[PDB]
């Protein structure tokens, strides 16, 4: 029922649609997308992705724009102006901006100006947008807000289980950081960019950065503001990333106490959202996890009873858009506006 | 002397700059760049490359739109359209189209219009008045002032063209199929949803991208005797700057074994086209063919001639830095031929 | 039922593992692993692969040397020499050589006299005493007691033999040159191996290593006529498990528009060579061809023709999943003709089977 | 030193024995016997031929499971299966399958894993896994330990391979139906008898039992040009020990007369094919070709060609002294082609040396 | 003069020889190596390496064992038994064990038992071996010790500038960790291994581990024991790695104070050993740095005036063996035994 197009049906857009189709409980009226790229090519590259090989269903471009995936017709147009994208072309309930360029309140308002009603920015709240990580404040997100934003896969990862860390224990300080996947957000080669670090080939090139993680951890989590703040690491992986953070918990914990708090919260406030794991492994078996973050509780070691070197895999791409489908449901379900 | 502005600080652009600096004869006076990134961009892509790594020399950062390099005061025009860099205001004798997107007639025609007098283009130009003059064969077919805007087709061509001439002169090509292990090209993107990009709209890297590049028959124009005699696929490898073209024919000769074929190569690869063709015989892979200033690095240790007419030549090439060496060969030769 | 103490819990070991137990209906019922890697690793590479990731099915660690893929009780024997391995200690009839050490004829025989009956090596072996079978051409050479130490054709040739069949049977190579991309397998190291050949003593997944491979020249076991109709080389490539063969060949029918080529390639692909021979046309990258049951996926769009005779034929082969499929197919056909095909005969003949034990009996003496 | 726990002491067993012991430059110093011959009689039979009569050397009776030809201590084991044999228990290296039962390639391997290294079937092997050798053509096909399970060819084929090397190369077959007349062996029936065969079940040593032989296409193992150019019949003549072949086949090269045929045959006999290929011309009889070291003493005068194409070459030969002399040289050739392996000793192939042992060396890994 | 073979002329062995030949001040009598692999292949693969393309110098195989890359005859044999390797075959002054298998005191003593006099283990002190990182206690290493060990590239990196951090400032606690390059120390594919994490393909597979970093930081640095201790990250890079550590300095510092201390120590106790860098970049321009660690002082950010998220590139392979050549000189030079 939730009239929803994805502005910029790119790999984040493809990934969100893959999540939604794999997802059930779908009042998401995914009957429209947006992709100024090849919309037929949008159908094809949604039909094929390394995270799932091909698509995790049969796509079927009902038309140049309409894509009847498993018969579920889904429009996708080649549009750029947010006041023009397929938002009021079919009265969009909730906007999804997968392009990254209209992450701002301005772009989202323009999405609405096309004739939409609500917006969900893929990035966290671009300054003047209420960021809503799945795990902390998307519960507190009554859908009355029109322009919202599921916090970044970085924050989608961190905010729920780091709220476990800073609430179940409380934390004096922590240099929060995410070993995020290098993405299309960088330069494929050592090409020009506004971030001379993201300017390199970025494939096997490290990116210590500051995505919506540093701001969103403060915004969604008043507990984790400033003292629990830091940078990001858009590291050279193309797959499920990890969080990297050594907090100094206020109430002194130990390794297994951290793991137990994360587990019980993965039973109350992180289940499906998160997943505690305790195996020496790598994303090649954490790939395509629906969770915001696969908590690697095994090596969240705690020296001094406060230094919690937290390890937690997190589906920076797939489970990110899985939680984005969760927030899109929290829009569709509990449709407050 | 040859006034140098690069249309966008290209990977080919930075590679060519590092070549020129490693070149000695080069009359290429680096004076401008059309790098729409800024001096920090042109620096940390030149001063920080990967193929030649950190740049061997100092890219002296004078003002963003006019820096220097070891006392080579180089302007920047952080600007796009070939007209947008005023190649007259900067007097750029040879444009270096770093972008390789204005490969058309009017594309680098705008390079000339803003005041270039000749241009060199880093791709099989889509323009007729833009002869993809290749090193090895038809850089000589470039009488000076003849179609001022000469392109230089991709290093797939800059490899093939010379030694495909060598094959047709020493072994003779009837119909030579090719499949160059060229890099994942820039007409791709790192991830899927690249662009229109019919097939390469997939990720540039995460799989082999066998796509027939125009370079396959961009060797045809440069080799007027290679008409149709190369139908090739650029298997855009997931490897940034290296490649090996390979040719298999129902050869004009009987198909004398690859031994004397590669011997005639060796004589050509050390004579006619040394620094251009390399008869690689040590068992080596892309690392040494990385930074290969050779146009061609014939891995003669692997070239084979099975059914006689069945031949096979395995000619590596550094397809950006070695390609930049090709472009410097073109630019140096043109500069020698220049009216001044 | 057909049991394997899989020689080595190698990547082909777990290939045919995540495709034998995956083959919910495998006559091959593995009950034991022949590997010195422990059940912990047996899972963490089987239950946790790279291609298919975590096994999409339980591998219940029964113990340190025993486990049960979804309850399928499969041991692990931290032992290497085949003679002292439980093909007799557990009556294990079948062996698949997932090691690369006992690839020789009698070396895989050590499986037999350690209690196996036959062996299939998932690689070319050290002679004709290992007559490789391929799903599509010569897999039906087989019965029980027929060529106990045999093999499956290499990645490239597991792809090739069925579709080089569909080629040379109707299209027909005059003389060809095969070039294929090959995953960075044990032929090399992640670092610069001090390996026998400096070409692939090079690091495995660092540079494209032109691995001149004559597996395409093993056609004598499966398609000998393609000798002089082929010249194969692999390309050691940095990609875990997906690949593609290609073959430009002057054809006897000379001008062979890749269209008619692909037409017959569908015809036998939709004919005898289903599941091993695909003929694809969509412009696609390896992930699309990744985990393709078809060993051959003839990329028709990338199939062109050079000199009329020179049709270029290009089949993507997810080489180790192409294995994981073809090992299942071949081993199951054999399984049907394995001592799973053991029966009796008539008096004049069953007693001749007793002669098969009693060679010099009555009048059983004939032939030199 | 190339001892053989002679896998069956019998007619060809003692033939080779009388030959290799009679031979001086024979490294094939058998020092153990695999046979239910019993020294007492093992000597006797070895001591007593009919082709050679009483053996032309002492065979002294050491002790029940041991004897000594003139004082050549050679053990005797009345074992049958190759695994339970002193190939390791006496460190044996070459196997000669005089049994005529272990033609099976892994069944021959049973010798090697009983501690031997190479087997030779003194008759057609179990199939095309085994490139057979008879002196004059392709013993070099064997390199140290290369095709350890092999065979020496049979009367027709032991004859064939050398003179078909001379024939199909200078003469050149097109097709045909070989005709050989061969003695009754221990693989026949003197009287009529039943159990598995009918032809050689019938009285083989009484009538000319018309016996075919597909070993004419056993040339598949050695000389591929003859494939599809032959199919033979082994006329089971009731003579004790002599055979003769004739290659009644159409010839491509100008279907010349047997004269030139025999001329080039004299050439290559005196050339690479002496001791094995003989081409005589005197009007002669079987005894003149008995005790012939050569597996082919062609009678040039009796060779003729009438159809031009259909050549006739009467390659006569003591069918087992030809054998026994051949297995001597054959196994000797291998006996020399044994260890050898000049020490490179560069420490460079020491990696390769231990890599032949440990393929996945500390750094030499190949083939997953 | 320093009779020295490299047990196991592998990529660490090749790298050490590349360093030494590029290095000057060479009383290192590098006239012998050890490689049970192809010694001709040893010459070839020393002649060619991605870190330097081909070899820095050049030669065939001076026959085979002997090898003079336009420099000096160097033996290399195919031997495995340390009591047999070319140690007393030519009276080796200092043993270098590049294999990794004889890192122990037992293997080093066996190297001596072949007829050598001193040992330098490539790994840190394998338990009962005095580990000597270049930067802390290799100065304190009077060469009288026979079986020593230059601490791991991890520790070679960390110990000097982390001693700067814990001495110029003093540190209460720090979860020391190194984003080390994945190496040949792992499984090329998902194959058997005693570390089911180092069992995956390990190429793009993360390895949170504990190399000689965790032990050696305590051993070489009594200041940095336990409280300054943690794990390692043999991360999926094949090139110059980075250190990852958020200390809680005793004396509260700030970001630029950390950078200044690291700079002045790179003027006194880290020069050549270390290198302060302040560029958003990646190893593709930190590759082949002679230093133990290229100090990325720009992002060693300090929140709470104690949480110092230190960033420092470090030539895990090349500059590692560069500092190993330094310690081999400290053996050759100041030859105390
Ligand atoms: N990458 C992550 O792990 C993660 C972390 C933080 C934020 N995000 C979110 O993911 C996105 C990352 O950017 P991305 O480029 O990878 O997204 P993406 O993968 O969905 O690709 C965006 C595509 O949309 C197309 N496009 C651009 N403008 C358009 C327009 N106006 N109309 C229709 N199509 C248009 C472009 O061609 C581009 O290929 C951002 O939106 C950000 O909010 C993701
Ligand atoms: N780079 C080479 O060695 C070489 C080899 C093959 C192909 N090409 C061609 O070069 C093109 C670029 O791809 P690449 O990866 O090879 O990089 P490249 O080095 O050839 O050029 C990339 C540079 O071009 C610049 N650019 C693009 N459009 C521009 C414009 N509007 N104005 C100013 N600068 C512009 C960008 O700033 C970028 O820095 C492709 O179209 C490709 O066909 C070049
Ligand atoms: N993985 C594939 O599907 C594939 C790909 C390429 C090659 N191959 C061929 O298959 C064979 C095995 O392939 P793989 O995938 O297993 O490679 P792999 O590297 O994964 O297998 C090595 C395995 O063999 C085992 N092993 C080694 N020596 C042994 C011995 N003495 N006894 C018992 N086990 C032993 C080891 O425990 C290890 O698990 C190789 O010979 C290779 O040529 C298979
Ligand atoms: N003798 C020949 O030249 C001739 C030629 C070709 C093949 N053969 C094969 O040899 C067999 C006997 O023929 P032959 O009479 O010429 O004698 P022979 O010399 O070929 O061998 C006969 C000897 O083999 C022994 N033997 C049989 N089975 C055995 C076993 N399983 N283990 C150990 N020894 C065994 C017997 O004791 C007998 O003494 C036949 O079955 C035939 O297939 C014989
Ligand atoms: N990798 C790092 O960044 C770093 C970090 C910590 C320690 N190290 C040191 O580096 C080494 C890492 O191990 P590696 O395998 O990469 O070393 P390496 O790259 O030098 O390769 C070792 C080679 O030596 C050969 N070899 C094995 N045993 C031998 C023997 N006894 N005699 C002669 N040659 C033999 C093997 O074939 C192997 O290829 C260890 O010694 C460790 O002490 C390095």
């Amino acid at each position: 029922k939730l009239k929803v197009a994805i502005n910029g049906f790119g790999r984040i857009g493809r990934n969100f649609l893959r999540c939604w189709h794999g997802r059930k409980d779908s009042p998401l009226d995914v009957v429209v997308i947006n992709d100024t790229g090849g919309v037929k090519q949008a159908s094809h590259l949604l039909k094929y992705d390394s995270i799932l090989g091909t698509f995790d269903a049969d796509v079927k471009t009902a038309g140049d724009s309409a894509i009847s995936v498993d018969g579920k017709v889904i429009k996708v147009v080649s549009d750029r102006n947010p006041v023009n994208l397929p938002w009021g072309d079919m009265g969009i309930d909730l906007v999804i901006e997968g392009t990254g360029v209209f992450v701002d309140r301005d772009g989202a308002g323009k999405h609405l100006q096309a004739g939409a009603k609500k917006v969900l920015i893929t990035a966290p709240g671009k300054g003047d947008i209420p960021t809503y990580v799945v795990g902390v404040n998307e519960e507190g997100y009554t859908h009355a807000d029109t322009i919202i934003s599921n916090a970044s896969c970085t924050t989608n990862c961190l905010a729920p289980f780091v709220k476990v860390l800073d609430q179940k224990f409380g934390i004096i300080k922590g240099t929060m950081t995410t070993t995020h996947s290098y993405t299309g957000d960088q330069r494929l080669l050592d090409a020009s960019h506004r971030d001379l670090r993201r300017a390199r080939a970025a494939c096997l090139n490290i990116v210590p950065t500051s995505t919506g993680a540093a701001k969103a951890v403060a915004l969604v989590l008043p507990n984790l503001k400033g003292k629990l703040n830091g940078i990001a690491l858009r590291v050279p992986t193309p797959n499920v990333s990890v969080v990297d953070l050594v907090v100094q918990v206020s109430k002194k914990t130990f390794a297994e106490e951290v793991n137990a708090a994360f587990r019980e919260s993965a039973d109350n406030e992180l289940k499906g959202i998160l997943s505690v794991c305790d195996e020496p492994l790598v994303s090649i078996d954490f790939r395509c996890t629906d969770v915001s973050s696969t908590i690697d509780s095994s090596l969240t070691m705690v020296m001094g009873d406060d230094m919690v070197k937290v390890i937690a895999w997190y589906d920076n791409e797939w489970g990110y858009s899985q939680r984005v489908v969760d927030l899109a449901d929290i829009v569709a379900n509990k449709w407050q506006x | 002397k040859l006034k140098v502005a690069i249309n966008g600080f290209g990977r080919i652009g930075r590679n060519f700059l590092r070549c020129w600096h490693g070149r000695k004869d080069s009359p290429l006076d680096v004076v401008v760049v059309n790098d729409s990134g800024g001096v920090k961009s042109a620096t940390h892509l030149l001063k920080y490359d990967s193929i030649l790594g950190t740049f061997k020399a100092d890219v002296k950062i004078i003002d963003n739109e006019t820096f220097s390099i070891d006392g080579k005061p180089i302007k920047v025009v952080s600007n796009r359209d070939p007209l947008k860099l005023p190649w007259a205001e900067l007097g750029i004798d040879i444009v270096i189209e770093g972008t390789g997107v204005f490969v058309d007639g009017p594309g680098a025609g705008k390079h000339i219009q803003a005041g270039a007098k000749k241009v060199i283009i880093t791709a099989p130009a889509k323009g007729s008045d833009i002869p993809t003059y290749v090193v090895g064969v038809n850089e000589k077919d470039y009488g000076h002032d003849v179609a001022n805007i000469i392109s230089n087709a991709s290093c797939t061509t800059n490899c093939l063209a010379p030694f495909v001439k060598v094959l047709d002169e020493e072994l003779g090509i009837v119909k030579g199929t090719m499949t160059t292990t060229h890099s994942y090209t820039g007409d791709q993107r790192l991830l899927d949803a690249s662009h229109r990009d019919l097939r390469r709209a997939r990720a540039a890297a995460l799989n082999i991208v066998p796509t027939s590049t125009g370079a396959a028959k961009a060797v045809s124009l440069v080799l007027p005797q290679l008409k149709g005699k190369l139908n090739g696929i650029a298997l855009r490898v997931p490897t940034p700057n290296v490649s090996v073209v390979d040719l298999v024919v129902n050869i004009e000769k009987v198909g004398v074994t690859a031994e004397d074929v590669n011997n005639a190569f060796r004589k050509a690869a050390a004579g006619p086209l040394k620094g251009v063709l390399d008869v690689c015989d040590i068992p080596l892979v892309s690392v040494d063919f990385r930074c290969s200033d050779f146009s061609s690095t014939i891995d003669s240790s692997l070239t084979m001639v099975m059914g006689g007419d069945m031949v096979k030549v395995v000619a590596w090439y550094d397809n950006e830095w070695g390609y930049s060496q090709r472009v410097v060969d073109l630019a140096d030769l043109v500069a020698n031929k220049w009216p001044g």
